[PDB]
RNA sequence: AACCUGGUUGAUCCUGCCAGUAGUCAUAUGCUUGUCUUAAAGAUUAAGCCAUGCAUGUCUAAGUAUAAGCUUUUAUACGGCUAAACUGCGAAUGGCUCAUUAAAACAGUUAUAGUUUAUUUGAUGGUCUACAUGGAUAACCGUGGUAAUUCUAUGGCUAAUACCUGCGCACAGUGUUUAUUAGAUACAGAACCAAGGUGAUUCAUAGUAACCGAACGGAUCGCGCUGCGACGGAUCAUUCAAGUUUCUGACCUAUCAGCUUUCGACGGUACUGUAAUGGACUACCGUGGCAGUGACGGGUAACGGGGAAUUAGGGUUCGAUUCCGGAGAGGGAGCCUGAGAAACGGCUACCACAUCUAAGGAAGGCAGCAGGCGCGCAAAUUACCCAAUCCUGAUUCAGGGAGGUAGUGACAAGAAAUAACAACCUGGAGUGAUUGGAUGAUAGGAAUCCAAACCCCUUUCAGAGUAACAAUUGGAGGGCAAGUCUGGUGCCAGCAGCCGCGGUAAUUCCAGCUCCAAUAGCGUAUAUUAAAGUUGUUGCAGUUAAAAAGCUCGUAGUUGGAUUUCUGCUGGAAGGCCAAUUCUAGCAUCCUUCUGGACUUUUACUUUGAGAAAAUUAGAGUGUUUCAAGCAGGCUUGUCGCCUUGAAUACUCAGCAUGGAAUAAUAAGA
RNA sequence: CACACCGCCCGUCGCUCCUACCGAUUGAGUGUUCCGGUGAAUUAUUCGGACCGUUUUGUGGCCCGAAAUGGGAAGUUUUGUGAACCUUAACACUUAGAGGAAGGAGAAGUCGUAACAAGGUUUCCGUAGGUGAACCUGCGGAAGGAUCAUU
């Protein structure tokens, strides 16, 4: 009541950062360009995933040196939001991490090439005009590039820069473009575009369909466009967001554990 | 404070409505500001978010439209002449939105001499070129402006504003309300 | 407050007094060396675990996702743990398993079969004061339950006198005494 | 484990309850208690009352340093380092409790075109003495008052990112307030004259005509013609939110049937008020709104839900309590400051308690952490620390009874000591204190653990022979497993959940001996669940056992006859198995407007799909020594270690969407 | 009825105890909200202007005449929000009461004999009247009768 809640509580977290039970009665509360239940804070990559730190304790000695970067700009605040298709940039070891969705539906920081990392994609949330009669897009982000392309629509992505503010490469939003989920029932789930059903009143989805010739729905606000019609702009996790079954993944990880 | 909550009184099926809770500062109301004609005074209301909401509390004067013309003009108020909800805000000379009043007259009758030259009672050709482009005035607006007045409606919330503006009486409006006006005589 | 899960191993039966389950219970105790009723229900709740499990699954469908998933996954404990045998993998077999398929399976009985223990409650004793190597590790506990591949594997601990360390306590006494 | 035994009779078969039995990860209580792991604990009644101490503070190269402070380096504005104080930010989170409260709250599901939003992230912007504007305030110094406090006056200096002013092109910006134009879209054109964005708008935005000062357009700070970032503040998104808001949903009660209104009840117009929408409020005006599908009122030993207990299925009862909402800080009410409070570890007032007083006055709120009194059947230490987990701040550094560690602890859950083996009478493997030699309970080290102790796990010097290191708690007529034993008592004392024992031979009392059941536990009391097909939808009963209105009409309610493109052959894709089973195109006269959706009356129903927090629950994987658990681990003389490591998945009426030939409502009747 | 007609068993009356009921006292106390009355504190508003300073002249060669006009205290006007207390009434819940009159319990008393057999007047129902008590009688029913039955 009264105000904004400054804890949050372990448990109460989101699952898909995976902090456990014990060890803790709270947990680490990330406001950024993202949600809190769509992203992941910067303490738990360091400690819980890339496993550098070991306490809450030593990420404040890590990242008060000035060595984490996003997107090319250092962030002091260890509890910022880090979310989907973020750039994280560390100088010593001069190796970055791009974060995409895994398949079983969590956060990890896919490792990638010093050229790549410069880019990022954004698809845009809708399209406005600014004072002056200047037009402007706004992004998932937050960001809010301005004098697009005339081109550019609501729902599809545009590869920024980075190095410089400007865009690069547009997207468009058609049948026959791949498409990451980033949200919901299938996230981490990449697939052509067969269809968008309407609905004239709230709530667009769209059917699309896996390498493997599997069929699955989304809705608009989760489908997140990679690149063209086969191929992508990015690079991919491991299985390329298949998400194969239950007893495949039975029968793979038992098969891996016997060495 | 001023409750503006639901929480007291009926509900729809005429049963008194359970309450457990203490009054909350964001149902909040406050005193009406039932200001009036006099010289300027005003007063800032701080509101929710930070905002300022400035009460008007007497008011002099007033910036007006005239619709057909496209042209407004700062002026004088002399007095409030009718309104729809309350006699009683006639009574004291009582500014509030959607009443009419009555207003000087002397800046559109200057600015018709100027721009027109018609007038009521080098450039030259800019004169004619105006005339051309927009003068006949209606029978009405013809003996009203004899008077030496015009008739108004407040357009503007003073209260929220801290400020009188309105438009200037034409056509079906105007042969309105000179009915009701004529009707209490 | 604290976040731990609990639950109870064993639940007492419906009638106290019956002569028909009580002398067929005490036979488990005889056979296995038990030291009270409680180990005897805790084997008797552990099965209806497993068997209802199988009851669930078996009324479904052959070709059913659920059934061969979560059937195979039930078929694999059992020839782990060494409860049913390898030549019937059908889930139907589960539900011909009793308390006596348990039993055999736990370390008093798993150390008399191998037979350095000589009788079921010498078996026990063994177990207890930390002789008996299984695997790696030494073992204190007769409810320990043994998984087929590591069977072979027990032996007496590396430690202690059996295995060929120092003779306890009682054989020092004797032997600086005399 | 989908379970049943005793009791109505001289005996039988019934209905039928009473008693027995079992569970609780439900309280209390009795007797008993060796070990280690985990761990509920002033909820029930008194949301009754409180002594003492503690629980919210905070500083960077970067707002303000003349301490009459420190410190060795010695600086003509300022060497650094810093007490104190001003300014900034926080104190609205967290923690505790369950008294209120029954379409209220809450839950899932919408909406915000009906709005505010510190901070974060990203944008934008010359247009109005400019080598720099003004005068007061602490701390400090001097000095008092009062019995007394986080009471403070008079006098003298001095600061700013405190407070307040305030020129400016390279008439004239942005914002506010009103008026008002554009904001196009199913088709091509011809002749004549004077192009953002939604399902959808009055939206974004531009333009025109004026309005006001009450708001922005930097009089700020550090490292180094020139870079980096600290702070400030406006508008627009963004994020953390919050406020309203759509639909559907709840326990008992009819010995509660009619509620609501002139003083807002239901609606309309126009103000007002609000952050915005609204009878939210005010004027006039209409006469409505809800109810037999339970309105209105009453009861609750009622905060709601996620969930918990309960061994077929269906259910019944519980949910103060780990998470998410809600409400409250003795009772009510009012209000300041701020982005945010109707705040109580903020203030003002009354009422109820109560503290100090020198008797004038002053101060108080443990349903925060311990602790005490009192209520009770009923509940722990006035302990140590920020090391883990997170949070606040000017912040790598400071603080935190949030939180963690220990103590008390048979509320509870898990594991399992109290012996084993020999040789030396019953002989068809068990006994026999007859001797006999072969691990921790304990006590103290070592290292390990720990913020500092402590426990666990390791290894150590001692450490059992009636293994005196001695297992108890309830029973022995039946139900109920186990003595027609032996003394004492004599319808006495007492037992006895129910039936029944006791009147001088007691298979039940009071003892002894022996045996039975469970076992570090076991008995008792209350509530609750199964048994209960003794509340019956699945699933009872109503001739005579409990029970068919004396009999007809009858409105809701419930339930309603048959009947409307069925058959056949030829493909196609799949498909299990040594052609069946799915799905689908054609052809028997079968639409089309186009290049996937429009029409087929409308739903229910069923199918698949979306979206819906975890914890708990089921469940995949994994030797926490086993196990309850936990979410970890596993390989390996290799070192940018690898398994491009794991922590799956299900589950969550009403609402949104979709394939479909029956069934059932419902519509109709060119 | 089964201890078997020396059976079983009904009601008044008498004695002792326990539980509830009616009951004059315009009973008693506690709690709740209804109109009405008085009404603390206080938002807003009205005037008000202790003394703080901006210019303007006055005047002693930065003091004091004063006139304009920003800031703003105490006090004050009218509203609304409205605690608290009191009167009346109603509703809710405990609670006293002379006397009256139920039910069950004792463990054995007094008076009958009503029912169970054709229980010695068959039993029973509805209704009415009467009597120490069970009960009796009138009118119409029923077999649960002591008759499934005869021009």
């Amino acid at each position: 009541a009264r105000g904004p809640r400054k804890h949050l509580k372990r448990i109460a977290a989101p699952h898909h950062w995976m902090l456990d039970k014990l060890t803790g009665h709270y947990a680490p509360r990330p406001p950024g360009p993202h949600k809190l239940r769509e992203s992941a804070p910067l303490v738990v990559l360091l400690r819980n995933r890339l496993r550098y730190a070991l306490t809450y304790r030593e990420v404040m000695m890590i990242v008060m040196q000035r060595l984490i970067k996003v997107d090319n700009k250092v962030r002091t605040d260890q509890c910022y939001p880090a979310g989907f298709m973020d750039v994280i940039s560390i100088e010593k070891t001069k190796e970055n991490f791009r974060m995409l969705f895994d398949t079983k539906g969590r956060f990890v920081p896919h490792p990638i090439r010093e050229e790549e990392a410069s880019y990022k994609l954004c698809r845009v949330k809708k399209v406005v005009v600014g004072p002056k009669g200047v037009p402007a897009l706004i992004t998932h982000d937050g960001r809010t590039m301005r004098y697009p392309h005339p081109s550019i629509k609501a729902h599809d992505c545009i590869r920024l820069d980075l190095n410089t503010g400007k865009i690069v490469d547009t997207l468009k939003f058609e049948a026959g473009n791949m498409a990451m989920v980033t949200g919901g029932h299938n996230v981490g789930r990449v697939g052509v575009i067969v269809h968008r059903e309407r609905h004239l009143g709230g709530f667009d989805i769209i059917h699309l369909r896996d390498a493997k010739n599997n069929e699955f729905a989304t809705r608009i606000s989760n489908v997140f466009v990679i690149g063209k019609g086969e191929k992508a702009w990015i690079s991919l996790p491991k299985e390329k967001g298949i998400r194969l079954s239950i007893m495949e993944n039975r029968q793979v990880l038992l098969k891996k554990q016997q060495m | 404070g001023i409750s503006r909550d639901r929480r007291h009184k009926h509900r729809r099926t005429g049963g008194r409505m359970p309450v457990h809770q203490k009054k909350r500062k964001f149902e909040l109301g406050r005193p009406p500001a039932m200001t009036k004609l006099g010289p300027k005074r005003v007063r800032p209301v701080r509101c929710r978010g930070g905002n300022m909401k400035y009460r008007a509390l007497r008011l002099d004067t007033g910036n007006y439209s005239w619709s057909s013309q496209k042209i407004a003009k700062k002026t004088r108020l002399l007095g409030v002449v009718y309104n729809a909800s309350n006699n009683e805000l006639v009574r004291t000379n009582t500014l509030v939105k959607n009443s009419i009043v009555a207003i000087d007259a002397t800046p559109f009758k200057a600015w018709f001499r100027s721009f027109y030259g018609l007038d009521l009672g080098h450039t030259l050709c800019l004169q004619n070129k105006h005339r051309q482009q927009g003068p006949k005035l209606d029978p009405l607006l013809e003996e009203q402006f004899n008077t030496g007045r015009l008739l108004a409606c407040i357009s503007s919330r003073p209260g929220q504003s801290g400020r009188a503006d309105g438009y200037i009486l034409e056509g079906e409006e105007l042969m309105f309300y000179k009915r009701k006006m004529d009707k209490k005589k | 407050k604290s976040y731990r899960t609990y639950s109870k191993t064993a639940r007492s039966p419906k009638r106290p007094f019956e002569k028909e389950r009580l002398d067929q219970e005490m036979k488990l105790l005889g056979e296995y060396g038990l030291k009270n009723k409680r180990e005897v229900w805790r084997v008797q709740y552990a099965l209806a675990k497993i068997r209802s499990a199988a009851r669930e699954l078996l009324t479904l469908e052959e070709k059913d996702p659920r059934r061969v998933f979560q059937g195979t996954a039930l078929l694999r404990r059992m020839v782990r743990l060494g409860l049913l045998g390898e030549s019937e993998q059908k889930l139907d077999y589960v539900l011909g398993l009793t308390v006596a398929k348990f039993l055999e399976r736990r370390l008093q009985t798993k150390v008399f079969k191998l037979g350095l223990a000589k009788s079921i409650h010498h078996a026990r004793v063994l177990i207890r004061q930390r002789h008996i190597r299984v695997g790696k590790h030494i073992v204190d506990i007769p409810s320990f339950m043994v998984r087929v591949d590591s069977e072979k594997h027990v032996d007496y601990a590396i430690t202690s006198p059996f295995g060929g360390g120092r003779p306890g306590r009682v054989k020092r006494r004797s032997l600086k005494g005399g």
